[PDB]
């Protein structure tokens, strides 16, 4: 039992609050205001269309008030009254409803937690209390090797970069460590490049290197382990 | 006579280290055990893992929970597995462990911190709907806010994890109860319990 994440979305609220005090007194019976507002109410207070999460990205929440809107303006904007416009709105937002069971079902399948490595942080916004927090998606501590061979005398340029990362919050620096065979290490660059380069390669630059995507949190975000080869 | 045979030890469970020892590198909310763990990295990190394969046992189950509930929980599992204060309340059902004193506050602020988030039963222990290969609710079950099915702080505590914890009436720095976390800069508060406990009186 869980509210229709749409009136997480204030202009929704304030355009359902407008339609009881600026809509209803030219266009429904006086003696029908109050029982109609509570359906109505009551319409929003659950949404049974829907393996459902309870939560919802920004972008999401805003297509469906969007649509919604959309639909109920032009319901008011038609001016109708009585039964018809009784039977029109509880249409729409069954209608609208079920619109938006697709995109929810369609974010959940595509948007969440899209990373396939490491650890993304999204803002989502939680339907049942409106509440807009930041979820950690954890998909492997790791994101596994990368070879690499550079011919001798061109640059090398290791990328750290991840689709996802632009999107995700709580980022920090890329790290690029080198790896010594005597279990030490280097930290050789620390900012917001998310690729090294190393210009003109001698054989000394082959080895291995450790890139982290830092994060605001305590851990890091992305691991990527490069091996680099020089060839002669 | 002090019981130093029951300190300093790790269970004989699945995931725990025969021995503890420091480590480099823990995840996240494990951090304040690196001084001295019965969890290796990969323990620590399977902690955080939306049905962690440690226990196969869903969070999500009434959907995700509000991030603060999460981190009570995982902080809950970081504890069991990587706590080297627990000989006291070692017991065999290969070791479990039965009625760990969280202080009051931590269960408190447990409590507190997910009374927004919602589950379907107030005996996680058993009696779960387990066709998926997780728990799902049973039929009929209805989600519903913690305050619900957890009526007091003690209830969440002593439930969720069939009775590895006792909710103790004693308070924090007490001597006489454990934290299920700790700030790493302020150093372990549990040694001394665990010590105490391990002795006769
Ligand atoms: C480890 O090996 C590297 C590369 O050969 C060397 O520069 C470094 O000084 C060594 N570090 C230590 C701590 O011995
Ligand atoms: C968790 O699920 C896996 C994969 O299906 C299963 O093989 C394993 O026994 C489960 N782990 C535990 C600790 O029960
Ligand atoms: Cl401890």
């Amino acid at each position: 039992r869980s509210p229709w994440c749409v009136i997480c979305d204030p202009s929704v609220v304030l355009a359902l609050k407008s339609l009881e005090k600026d809509y209803l007194p030219g266009h429904l019976d006086a003696k029908h205001h109050k029982a109609m507002m509570e359906r109505v109410e009551n319409a929003v207070k659950d949404f049974q269309e829907l393996a459902y999460m309870g939560v919802v990205d920004e972008a999401t929440l805003q297509k469906g008030s969007w649509s919604l809107l959309k639909d109920l303006k032009r319901i008011t904007d038609s001016d109708v009254k009585g039964d018809l416009f009784v039977k029109e709105l509880f249409w729409m937002l069954h209608l609208q409803k079920e619109t938006f069971a697709t995109y929810v079902a369609r974010f959940q399948k595509e948007a969440y937690c899209p990373n396939k490595c490491g650890v993304m942080l999204q803002t989502l916004i939680w339907c049942k209390n409106c509440k807009k927090e930041v979820h950690a998606c954890r998909k492997s501590y790791d994101c596994g090797e990368r070879n690499v061979e550079v011919p001798q005398m061109e640059d090398m340029i290791l990328d750290c970069e991840l689709n996802w990362h632009q999107a995700s919050e709580g980022l920090t620096d890329y790290s690029f460590y080198r790896v010594w065979g005597n279990n030490t290490e280097t930290l050789v660059s620390k900012g917001k490049e998310a690729t090294l380069t190393k210009p003109m390669v001698g054989p000394e630059d082959a080895g291995s290197y450790r890139c982290e995507l830092g994060s605001v949190n305590s851990s890091p975000a992305t691991i990527i382990n490069f091996h680099v080869t020089v060839l002669p | 006579p002090w019981g130093d045979e029951l300190l300093n030890i790790c269970m004989n469970a699945k995931h725990h280290k025969r021995v503890p020892s420091p480590e480099d590198k823990l995840y996240e909310e494990c951090i304040p055990w690196k001084d001295n763990a019965c969890c290796t990295l990969t323990t620590s990190w399977e902690a955080h893992l939306d049905v962690s394969p440690l226990y196969n046992f869903s969070l999500f189950h009434c959907g995700l929970l509000m991030p603060g509930c999460r981190k009570h929980f995982i902080q809950a599992i970081c504890f069991y597995e990587c706590s080297p204060n627990l000989g006291p309340w070692i017991q065999p059902v290969g070791e479990r462990v039965v009625n760990v004193p969280l202080c009051q506050e931590d269960c408190e602020e447990w409590w507190e911190d997910c009374r927004m988030s919602y589950t379907c039963k107030s005996n996680w222990r058993g009696g779960w709907d387990w066709s998926q290969g997780k728990n799902r609710c049973p039929k009929g079950a209805q989600c519903l806010p913690f305050s619900h099915y957890f009526p007091t702080p003690a209830d969440l505590c002593e439930k969720t994890w069939s009775n590895s914890f006792k909710a103790s009436p004693e308070r924090r720095n007490s001597g006489r109860c454990l934290q299920k976390w700790f700030e790493p800069a302020q150093g372990n508060p549990n040694v001394a319990v665990a010590r105490l406990f391990a002795s006769e009186f």
